């Protein structure tokens, strides 16, 4: 038995962090935009 | 360029080129818009 994929996945920065919430996804970029790297790396998982 | 102009555009944008290669290039997300609003307080 080998587990040969993970399943392929991905987050949407305001979706997951902020939503609806207006002053979160607001005050995202302005605190930086981390869901960027941490969504490219994520990314390289699924394409890898 | 634009970074919302044109899809083009928003690539470049992100891979930041304008000699851009040849692949898929994922760059953001969409969700509808609220199409409506219904608010009910509970309800002599």
């Amino acid at each position: 038995i080998l587990p040969v994929s993970m399943t392929k996945t991905s987050v949407d920065c305001t979706m997951y962090i902020c939503g609806d919430s207006t002053e979160c996804s607001n005050l995202l970029l302005q605190y930086g935009s981390f869901c960027t790297q941490l969504k490219r790396a994520l990314t390289g998982i699924a394409v890898e | 360029v634009d970074c919302a102009l044109d899809p083009l555009s928003e690539t470049k944008c992100t891979l930041k080129s304008f000699t851009v290669e040849k692949g898929i290039y994922q760059t953001s997300n969409f969700r509808v818009q609220p199409t409506e609003s219904i608010v009910r307080f509970p309800n002599p």
